[PDB]
RNA sequence: UCAAACGAGGAAAGGCUUACGGUGGAUACCUAGGCACCCAGAGACGAGGAAGGGCGUAUUAAUCGACGAAAUGCUUCGGG
RNA sequence: AGGGUGAAAAGAACCCCCAUCGGGGAGUGAAAUAGAACAUGAAACCGUAAGCUCUCAAGCAGUGGGAGGGGGACCAGACCCUGACCGCGUGCCUGUUGAAGAAUGAGCCGGCGACUCAUAGGCAGUGGCUUGGUUAAGGGAACCCACCGGAGCCGUAGCGA
RNA sequence: GGCCAGUGAGACGAUGGGGGAUAAGCUUCAUCGUCGAGAGGGAAACAGCCCGGAUCACCAGCUAAGGCCCCUAAAUGACC
RNA sequence: CGGUAGGGGAGCGUUCCGUGUUAGGGAGAAACGCGUGCGUGAGCCGCGUUGGACGAAGCGGAAGCGAGAAUGUCGGCUUG
């Protein structure tokens, strides 16, 4: 259970940088939902 | 452990031309 | 120069935490000179000695100086003074007429220490006075222009001769 | 500014002794301002800075109102040392250090050391 | 430098931690002003709102300081550091005490307008380079 | 001889040999006592 | 007569500096660069003599493979054979230098090794 | 056009180098505060209430110093 | 445990974002990248931009050779950066007959951190006197010191209880 | 002789033996070689086996031990 | 002319002191960072759109004098 030694900058890199893109995947839903949020006939966002 | 260095004492030489060969010549 | 070693601080001499079972060192004091909150080793102790050096090795070194001194040109050689109203410029004023700078440091001493050289002379910092009962070494091997009395001349012969 | 504060002997603070007095006539010697005359307005014992008129210029901002309203921008002095000014007599202007002449009476006037008058003003 | 083009807008330490807005941070560089104007109206972080005031706050500021407008304005860098970290002596059982350190961010965002030339052919001239100091302000690979 | 120009000769004052500063100045790491024992421990140590 | 310096930085920063392109904490890590620098002054010490060693090799494969192009059974022993016999002092393995830099002058060479 | 051979060219986090930043307070220059000697001097004070404190005193916050219902000070004699 | 903005707070009038905190202009200043977390600011650590390069690859991460590519260049053959692939290479210290060791130690970076001082004996090296050598305490223009101060010490004769 | 250190836990291999079970990379001795304190080459790797003793440089040559099909340098060498 | 324990010889660096109110230095000292330079090496010298007032060399002396290790220790910052 207790780690035997400590990762690189190489592999937190790695990461970490697949947290932030876990990140980057749900902004363009946003932008999606931003973009229908705009003028147009839409049967939401009361 | 030990630290030493070394600077090979070398001398740059430019070539002017060759000359006196003119014996036994062996083309194919 | 003073330090305070372990046995003098006003640390804790306790053992802080016990022997064993704590992943941690050994360490059973909090004065101890490897944690920086006190405690030295093998500081300056205040010491007052002794070098002793001989007397007729200390003569022969001023002797040698002195004699070292003369006849390279940095030696000219006065005679008398006679200063009624000390006031510092035919005091520089002869220092000049001798052929000596104020400012190129150099060293003169006279017998019997007259009042008014003493009174002319002090406040000069590239020269100080000096006189048989206060002739050192240091301050007369500086060496760049230094003069002589002739009971300077002849004390001087009178003690190192031959 | 624990490191600026004034020095106090039995909960006094160590006021400094000067050469200026309030009304003379003095000259900035030689930092910045030089070779300007000037009298003397508030005096700064702890210092020893003297705050001189109309030549020392910090163009200070304030926030003026409670209610923030016209916010004035004011021009105001600040402490030149003692040590930089002279004082002057109007009728030789030249820039001359300080003397005490004890004179017939019992009191001890000021004197410019090179010209021949009398700094002291009198009661009024 | 780049001759006057970009709006650097820094902030303050701001109570939250350095990774998330990092990634919220790194969602909207290379995107102009509209966009992230309505994507960060939308982004479902609380690490959203000072982004989004820091980028409002800096497009006005490209407004009132210069005089541009917001919506020929993209995000140029957008660079977040570290800030001062508290630490927080929390106690726990069996006698023991963890540092909880409270994080703070620095918000460096710069926002960079088009002020082009727009220059007709690409023809190359060597001459008058004192001309050439001043037609060529920014563009790509430049050779000798 | 002026204060600038004085020096001893040679052999009359040699540097006193430092313990402990490095294995190429010659006593270096454990001082030159060897491994263990009395002779190496900090202490009166023997009886002469 | 305290005694704090600077001295370990400029010691330090020297081994810091001969330390880059080493791939993460051997070009960052103090307590690692010391030991890669000393790896790699080793390194140049044992690929140095095994230069000298490898280079040798190299041209004796490749002036090898330079004279068994001739299909009869012609080795590379045979012609150190006829390279000693035929008195030529100490080519040196320059000769698999030039029997890529100039291949008809060493078919020159072995065609009057040949003769 | 088809069949066969090769896998270039731009391709991602990242790796290295370089540049610019943020936390950090080593290094350098100080000091506002300490340490140790030498030369003198003093080791005094207190029932005429001591060393040390508590409370309080200023026109008006807190803290420290000074002071004690005569309280952010008083009388006399000198210096200024 | 926590010191050092400036020379002087001259500590930012006014405008914008705005609930503040903060930020940008403007103004002060020689310096505002000296802005109150404020003097030089290094390493570990976290980042962003530019050049080369990694997704059939086994490796104490190097080193020797160097494909391809990039940069300035002037002794344009040189220099620096990247690294297709090949050979070789069992972390460092401690301490053992023997440690890559799956023996110990260290998360990392920077500081602090260890044969030192007093007085004696012995030996060595450099001196000063050999008309044997040398003073201690003490006196001294505050200290050091010139010059005294021959008390003592050492060598001059040994053998024996 | 003067001053001045360490070391006093050894290991394997050949020979001469004792203990053992002529068992142990076992234990104790006697002469020697290596390691310890010895790098390089051969031994696939691998302290003690063979050659061999590393001041340093060379993109030099000849060899010892050992090898000459390929990985991996040199003979798919010749004759019994 | 390999070398552990160890012994000897020769040197570099640091801060302070004598020369020293040294040469030099707001026309940029120390620091910090840099090298197509020199050394056997400890290191020196030179360059810096960073920094802002000190301080070399030579000839000498004295050390709280040199860091990678102590389940060292004190701050800072990682890993998980």
């Amino acid at each position: 259970a207790v780690p035997k030694k400590r990762t690189s900058i190489y592999k937190k890199r790695i990461r970490k940088n697949i947290w932030k893109k876990k990140g980057y995947w749900a902004a363009l839903k946003a932008f999606s939902l931003a973009k229908s949020l705009s003028t147009g006939n839409s049967k939401s966002f009361f | 452990r030990r630290n030493i260095g070394h600077r090979q004492p070398i001398t740059r030489i430019k070539i002017t031309g060759i000359t006196g060969y003119e014996d036994y010549p062996a083309s194919t | 120069a003073s330090t305070l070693t372990r046995a003098e601080v006003r640390g804790g001499g306790r053992k802080p935490y016990p022997q064993k079972k704590t992943g941690r060192a050994r360490r059973g004091s909090q004065g101890s000179p490897l944690r920086p909150g006190g405690g030295v080793i093998f500081g300056p102790k205040p010491r007052d000695w002794t070098i002793k050096m001989n007397k007729k090795e200390r003569r022969l070194a001023l002797s040698t100086a002195i004699a070292s001194a003369v006849g390279n040109s940095f030696v000219v050689e006065e005679f008398a003074e006679n200063f009624e109203k000390p006031k510092t410029k035919d005091f520089i004023a002869a220092m000049q007429r001798w052929g000596l700078d104020p400012a190129e440091k150099s060293l003169f001493f006279l017998m019997d220490l007259v009042e008014n050289v003493e009174k002319s002379g002090r406040n000069i910092r590239t020269l100080k006075l000096l006189t048989p009962r206060s002739l050192n070494l240091f301050d007369v091997l500086n060496a760049e222009k230094l003069v002589f009395t002739e009971g300077t001349i002849q004390y001087l012969n009178q003690r190192y001769g031959v | 500014r624990w490191e600026r504060k004034d020095c106090k002997p039995n909960s006094l603070p160590k006021l400094h002794k000067r050469h200026v007095k309030v009304g003379d006539t003095v000259k900035v010697i030689s930092g910045g301002e030089k070779g300007k005359i000037g009298e003397i307005s508030k005096i700064h014992k702890h210092n020893s800075t003297v705050i001189i008129k109309d030549l020392n210029f910090k163009t200070k901002h304030v926030k003026s109102k409670e209610e923030g309203e016209q916010g004035q921008i004011i021009k105001i002095e600040a402490a030149i040392h003692s040590s930089n000014v002279m004082l002057i007599l109007k009728e030789q202007e030249v820039a001359d250090r300080v003397g005490h002449k004890i004179l017939e009476d019992v009191r001890k006037v000021r004197y410019l050391i090179k010209t021949g008058e009398i700094v002291d003003t009198p009661d009024r | 430098p780049g001759k006057c083009d970009e709006i650097t807008t820094r902030g303050y330490s701001i109570s939250m931690s350095v990774d998330k807005a990092r990634r919220v941070i790194d969602q909207i560089r290379g995107r102009s002003y509209a966009e992230t104007l309505m994507i960060l109206e939308l982004m479902p972080y609380r690490a959203c709102y000072p982004i989004f005031k820091l980028i409002y706050s800096a497009a006005a500021n490209a407004s009132h300081n210069k005089q541009f407008n917001k919506a020929n304005l993209i995000i140029s860098k957008a660079e977040v550091n570290k800030g001062i970290t508290l630490k927080k002596v929390k106690p726990r059982a069996r006698g023991r005490s963890y540092m909880i350190k409270r994080p703070t961010c620095h918000i460096t965002i710069v926002l960079r307008d088009i002020t082009h030339f727009d220059s007709y052919d690409k023809f190359l001239e060597s001459l008058t380079p004192k001309k050439l100091i001043a037609l060529l302000g920014l563009m790509s690979t430049g050779r000798r | 001889f002026r204060l600038d120009n004085l020096g001893p000769q040679p052999g009359s004052r040699k540097k006193g040999k430092r313990k402990g500063r490095g294995h190429a100045a010659g006593q270096g790491g454990s001082c030159g006592f060897g491994m263990r024992g009395q002779k190496s421990r900090s202490g009166p140590g023997i009886m002469r | 007569r305290v005694k704090r310096g600077y001295i370990a930085r400029r010691r330090r920063k020297k081994i810091r500096f001969f330390a880059s392109s080493f791939r993460g904490a051997h070009s960052r890590l103090t307590r690692t660069i010391a030991q890669q620098k000393i790896r790699a002054l080793v390194s140049a010490h044992r690929d140095r003599d095994r230069q000298k060693r490898d280079f040798r090799r190299l041209w004796i494969t490749r002036i090898n493979a330079a004279i068994r192009e001739r299909g009869v059974y012609y080795n590379y022993s045979k012609f150190i054979h006829d390279l000693y016999k035929r008195q030529l002092l100490l080519n040196r393995k320059i000769l698999a230098q030039i029997a890529i830099l100039n291949p008809n002058c060493i078919y020159m060479i072995y065609n009057e090794i040949i003769k």
